[PDB]
C-alpha cells in the first residue's frame, strides 16, 4: 500500500528549513509547520551526538510514538541522493533528562504499553508556553483519561487520579490537597515522563499541600 | 514565531 509521511521540523533556522525543503520537494513529502495526528516525522535540530531541546514537537513526537528524528537525516540524505533510514538518524536524548536515554524509541515500540495507561489527569490552573489542550493532548495520547474539573475524578480504590500544576505561572495551589485525595505534581513530572517515555515516580513532583 | 523550548 502507500508510503505515509507528512513531517514537521523544531528548533531549525529558516537556512535549514530550506534545506528541508529542497529534500520534500525532491522525495516528494510533506512538510506541514504544526504537528497533528497525520504527523509521521518531527526532524530536531541536534548537536553531533543526535541530543535536542525539548520543545512541544518534542514532546508531542515522542507521545504519538512518531519518528523523532536528526536534521542530520536530512542533510545526509541530500548529500547520498536518497532517503536514508531513519533509524541511523533517531533522537538519542535531549539537554535536560539526559544525552542517551533513547525515549522516542522507546515510545515507538511501546505503543501498545503506554507509560500513563490507568491514570486520570487533570491539567489544574495556568500554564506557560504550551496552551492547556496541548498538555491534555500529550498525556492522552500517552495512554492518559483527561478530566477537566477536580470534581470529575471517581472513583474506588484502583485509580488512579493526578492533579497536575505549573507553579511559577500562578497559593490557590496548595489548598487542592484540603479538597481531593490526588497527588498534586509539578508539570515536570508530565515532561520528564514523557521525554523517557517512562512514568516517572511522583515522589519529587509532589507540591506540598497545606494540611 | 520561535518554537519555546523546556529546561
Amino acid at each position: 500500500v502507500n508510503k505515509r509521511m507528512s513531517m514537521v521540523v523544531s528548533g531549525l533556522t529558516p537556512e535549514e528549513f530550506m534545506l528541508v525543503y529542497k529534500f520534500a520537494r525532491k522525495h516528494h513529502i510533506t512538510l506541514t509547520n504544526l504537528i497533528t495526528e497525520e504527523t509521521t516525522h518531527v526532524v530536531m535540530k541536534t548537536d553531533a551526538e543526535f541530543v535536542c531541546e525539548r520543545t512541544l514537537k518534542y514532546f508531542l513526537g515522542i507521545a504519538g510514538g512518531k519518528w523523532v528524528v536528526s536534521y542530520f537525516w536530512v542533510t545526509q540524505s541530500i548529500k547520498e541522493r536518497k532517503m536514508l533510514n531513519e533509524h541511523d538518524f533517531e533522537v538519542r536524548g535531549d539537554v535536560v533528562n539526559g544525552r542517551n536515554h533513547q525515549g522516542p524509541k522507546r515510545a515507538r515500540e511501546s505503543q501498545d504499553r503506554k507509560i500513563f495507561r490507568g491514570l486520570e489527569i487533570c491539567c489544574y490552573g495556568p500554564f506557560t508556553n504550551m496552551p492547556t489542550d496541548q498538555l491534555e493532548w500529550m498525556v492522552q495520547l500517552c495512554g492518559a483519561s483527561v478530566v477537566k474539573e477536580l470534581s470529575s475524578f471517581t472513583l474506588g480504590t484502583g485509580v488512579h487520579p493526578i492533579v497536575v500544576v505549573q507553579p511559577d505561572a500562578w497559593n490557590g495551589f496548595h489548598a487542592i490537597g484540603q479538597m481531593c485525595e490526588a497527588p498534586v505534581v509539578t508539570r515536570e513530572w508530565v515532561l520528564d515522563s514523557v521525554a523517557l517515555y517512562q512514568c516517572q515516580e511522583l515522589d519529587t513532583y509532589l507540591i506540598p499541600q497545606i494540611p | 514565531a520561535c518554537s519555546p523550548q523546556f529546561g
